[PDB]
RNA sequence: UCAAAGUUUGAGCUC
RNA sequence: GAGACUCUGGCAUGCUAACUAGUUACGCGACCCCGGUCGGCGUAACUUCUUAGAGGGACAAGUGGCGUUCAGCCACCCGAGAUUGAGCAAUAACAGGUCUGUGAUGCCCUUAGAUGUCCGGGGCUGCACGCGCGCUACACUGACUGGCUCAGCGUGUGCCUACCCUACGCCGGCAGGCGCGGGUAACCCGUUGAACCCCAUUCGUGAUGGGGAUCGGGGAUUGCAAUUAUUCCCCAUGAACGAGGAAUUCCCAGUAAGUGCGGGUCAUAAGCUUGCGUUGAUUAAGUCCCUGCCCUUUGUACACACCGCCCGUC
């Protein structure tokens, strides 16, 4: 009945949209970004691992089944 | 300390009594029988017993009562034993309690 | 943290139970809290041993369903652990206050029975048990076949339940039962 | 029609298919004076609190 | 200082694979590319230099308990042959890959055939265990 | 990687066979006829590939490299026991047999069994359970 | 303070 | 009959005791920063641990109401135990089943121009169709890929009887191939080298790596012989199934449910069947509404008993 047709790669404009907005969510999971922007959870994990590489997000708990990252502590 | 998912279960009594009682000791715990969680919930109770036995045995008993009472006032499972053990499957059925499946039709 | 406790990063005092109705019988305070829901067990042995069971454990108890997850308490505990942290993160309230709002709204104050059935307001053990089971079935249904994790969906579910949005299956059951009861009570 | 809390003072009796619904006398903790009867489904004990959206209804005892 | 029990094992295998590559004197088999980790396994190991990862694990089991032959390492290293529709059973590892991991570590002086049989960990092996233990300990510290 | 690659192929072609970009490279290449998940995986071990990449990332030249190794496995160093044509019918030279080669080899399996008039050829035509099943109890969607 | 609830091989029961 | 009994669990640092069990006192050795580690070595007694014989051990022992202040209940306290758990299991059925275990077997029939018997082969697996016991699912609380970790059931070379457990070094993905050993077994298998658990990746909500039915071609082994695939192995096609409608199986405590591990049989070795561990809830302390059950009363024209008897037209 319902299906998820998610995009494999970000466009450049979407890259600007990520650089702007994604660090503003308090929950940053690859699944969170996947549901909002209709993108795959695995590349989502790689994207959040990328905000880690560029140095944009702090990890709360990553684990083989389920990972969780966030924008670093707000205060 | 693997499993690391069951560590706070291990510190609950340690947090309950505090570091001052356990500070004088260093304790290795040998474990056997049961399974991994059963053994974990075992060594939980074990070291708390060994320390109560340490103050009750080699020094004055007021330390044993104060430790033991703080334990009683927090939680009774620490003293009342879990007698619970895994029940065996029985012949006459596909599962544990069922006796064989009566099958109409 | 042996002498004075900061439970991880949580205050003992200053957590107000808002609803006067369930205040004694939600025996949730100063002692019943523990570091995990998970505990040796024996909590369903005697009648009120269930009562003395911690309410976080009762959330764990309800969460594990649909076969493959029966008797995987640490995993469904970890679910409750990361979801509660998340509830605290997103709404900004003490997770048990949001949850008490869940107990308050989702607990059905009455039910119907054969005395043609008539409605009667229920006892606290079943009424809390019922609230926990209901919002668990809601979180599962919402999170099933979605990338979003069960624990994060479970945090979102306790938030929307305390809010009372009428989007929870638990509220759908409550509203159906109440209005049918008014027609035939 | 406000909300009313009531304490179970006395289990009267169980009605119901299973003798499952206690008709119970309750004391209101707001107005210590008032008291009412009504049956209840689910596990009941002498002394426990209901949040009745109405105190006026009453179950037929058998 | 530190030991395998002191270490978190996941980053242990990654540090040791790098450590054994740095040594670059295991004599890795020719078929490491072709082989699959068990007839009951579906894909090849996730680590690209996986033969090094199991050389680590097998050696470290011989530390944990010496005298661990091939069949011994496969029993400890056994598991669910998830049979789908049929019921599950215990399944040994693959011989060729296990026997060659043990023969690889016998080659480069990590493991040693003790008198009266079985392997004991050699002076070089216990050295390498506590050095990489200190390295990984420094990483987690 | 995150920017969209150049010449992104929503479908690749191989052996007149279409390949899905959504699947991960090892399992996506298996879309090709005459190569499966492990055999494809073997060609990928023989090749220089970081298999954590996705199948939309890799180029048409990579699928052609995997394919030439697959077609001439003897020429590109694939084992005899790994092949999906063990002991080939026409010449008995190890090379890989493909989709159209596969359908023709199919015609040949039918030609062999029917001409000799073997029972198992008869079992292909009749459509019965060879594996020790009761046909008393199976094959309903087809048989009405 | 009462809407309803039908049948059962011919192929062998028994001091 | 229940109970009782027999066995098991548990209290016995007490009796009797052990190089096929270990023990506590030390020291050495390599290294790490004196010591720590080691199934590397040495110093004796003893039985705390271990093994198992004899004995011994907890009983409503304490209290409240209630009760002839009786039996005792309920609740609470008191405690390592205030039901450990089985085996056996009353009278009487069903005209459900067993001549398909046997020279178990009654009666009737048969036996050389045989309805016997022997040799080989077959059906039981024969398939448009249907059901019951079962197996697998619909995924991310999860799967894919590595690493890590405590067990309990177990066995082992046989009268005839072809196959033992297996340590130690080499060969194939797998079936399986070459050196010496221990063990007929607390000595060798064997520290019973289980999974789960625990960590990082990878997957990404997809009829998906979910699901693995069906089968082409080929390689092995099990067997005198498998076409109704012997089994195992190698590569591939890949049905429905997106969490269960009226229905119905299963459950109150370590239970229900997840998850593997072993045995009988046993050539391949658990698809039968029967166990073994491992993780671990909800709910009720209530009632007999449903479903059954048990007693009392009651009516009955049934008594091969409501699956009953029994009435009229045609
Ligand atoms: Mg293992
Ligand atoms: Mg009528
Ligand atoms: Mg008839
Ligand atoms: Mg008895
Ligand atoms: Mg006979
Ligand atoms: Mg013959
Ligand atoms: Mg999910
Ligand atoms: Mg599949
Ligand atoms: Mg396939
Ligand atoms: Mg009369």
């Amino acid at each position: 009945r319902d299906k998820l047709n998610n995009l494999v790669l970000f466009d450049k404009a979407t890259y600007d949209k990520l650089c702007k907005e994604v660090p503003n969510y308090k929950l940053i999971t690859p699944a969170v970004v996947s549901e909002r922007l209709k993108i795959r959870g695995s590349l989502a994990r790689a994207a959040l691992q990328e905000l880690l590489s560029k140095g944009l997000i702090k990890l709360v708990s990553k684990h083989r089944a389920q990972v969780i990252y966030t924008r670093n502590t707000k205060g | 300390i693997e499993p690391r998912t069951l560590q706070y279960k291990l510190l609950e009594p340690v947090l309950l009594l505090g570091k001052e009682r356990f500070a004088g000791v260093d304790i290795r715990v040998r474990v056997k029988g049961g399974g991994h969680v059963a053994q974990i919930y075992a060594i939980r109770q074990s070291i708390s017993k060994a320390l109560v036995a340490y103050y009750q045995k080699y020094v004055d008993e007021a330390s044993k009562k104060e430790i033991k009472d703080i334990l009683i006032q927090y939680d009774r499972t620490l003293l009342v034993a879990d007698p619970r053990r895994c029940e065996s499957k029985k012949f006459g059925g596909p599962g544990a309690r069922a006796r064989y499946q009566k099958s109409y039709r | 943290t042996p002498d004075i406790k900061l439970f991880g990063k949580w205050s003992t005092d200053d957590v107000q139970i808002n609803d006067i109705s369930l205040q004694d019988y939600i025996a949730v305070k100063e002692k019943y809290a523990k570091y995990l829901p998970h505990s040796a067990g024996r909590y369903a042995a005697k009648r009120f041993r269930k009562a003395q069971c911690p309410i976080v454990e009762r959330l764990t108890n309800s969460m594990m369903m649909h076969g493959r997850n029966n008797g995987k308490k640490l995993m469904t505990v970890r679910i409750v652990k990361h979801a509660f942290e998340i509830i605290h993160l997103l709404t900004g309230e003490n997770p048990l206050q949001v949850l008490v709002n869940a107990i308050i709204n989702s607990g059905p104050r009455e039910d119907s029975t054969r005395i043609r059935r008539q409605a009667v307001d229920v006892s606290p053990l079943r009424r809390v048990n019922q609230a926990i089971w209901l919002l668990c079935t809601g979180a599962r249904e919402a999170a099933f076949r979605n990338i979003k994790t069960i624990a994060e969906c479970l945090a979102d579910e306790l938030i929307n339940a305390a809010k009372g949005s009428s989007n929870s299956y638990a509220i759908k059951k409550k509203d159906e039962l109440e209005r049918v009861a008014k027609s035939n009570r | 029609q406000p909300i009313k809390l009531a304490r179970v003072t006395k289990v009267l009796g169980r009605t119901g298919s299973q003798g499952q619904c206690t008709q119970v006398r309750v004391e209101f903790m707001d107005d210590t004076s008032r008291s009412i009867i009504r049956n209840v489904k689910g596990p009941v004990r002498e002394g426990d609190v209901l949040t009745l959206l109405e105190s006026e209804r009453e179950a037929r005892r058998l | 200082g530190v030991t395998v029990k002191d270490v978190n094992q996941q980053e242990f295998v990654r540090a040791l694979a790098a450590f054994l590559k740095k040594s670059g004197k295991l004599k890795v088999p020719e078929w490491v590319d072709t082989v699959k980790l068990a007839k009951h396994k579906e894909l090849a190991p996730y680590d690209e230099n996986w033969f090094y990862t199991r050389a680590a694990s097998t050696a470290r089991h011989l530390y944990l308990r010496g005298g661990a032959g091939v069949g011994s390492m496969t029993k400890i290293y056994g598991g669910r042959q998830r049979n789908g529709v049929m019921p599950s059973h215990f399944s040994r590892g693959s011989k060729s890959v296990a026997r060659r991991v043990l023969q690889a570590l016998e080659g480069l002086k990590m493991v040693e055939k003790d008198q009266d049989g079985g392997r004991k960990l050699t002076p070089q092996g216990q050295r390498d265990l506590d050095r990489i233990a200190g390295q990984v300990a420094a990483a987690k510290k | 990687s995150l920017v969209i690659p150049e010449k992104f192929q929503h479908i690749l072609r191989v052996l007149n066979t279409n390949i899905d970009g959504r699947r991960k490279i090892a399992f996506a290449i298996t879309a090709i006829k005459g190569v499966g998940r492990r055999y494809a995986h073997v060609v990928l071990r023989k090749a220089d590939i970081d298999l954590t990449k996705r199948a939309g990332e890799l180029t048409e030249d990579e699928v052609e490299r995997v394919i030439t190794i697959m077609q001439n496995p003897r020429q590109y160093k694939i084992p005899d026991w790994f092949l999906n044509r063990q002991k080939d019918v026409k010449d008995g030279k190890y090379s890989q047999v493909l989709a159209n080669g596969l359908d023709n080899k199919l015609r040949e399996d039918l030609e062999r069994l029917k001409k000799i008039r073997a029972h198992r050829g008869l079992r292909h035509f009749w459509g019965l359970r060879v594996r020790g099943q009761h046909t008393k109890t199976t094959g309903r969607r087809g048989r009405t």
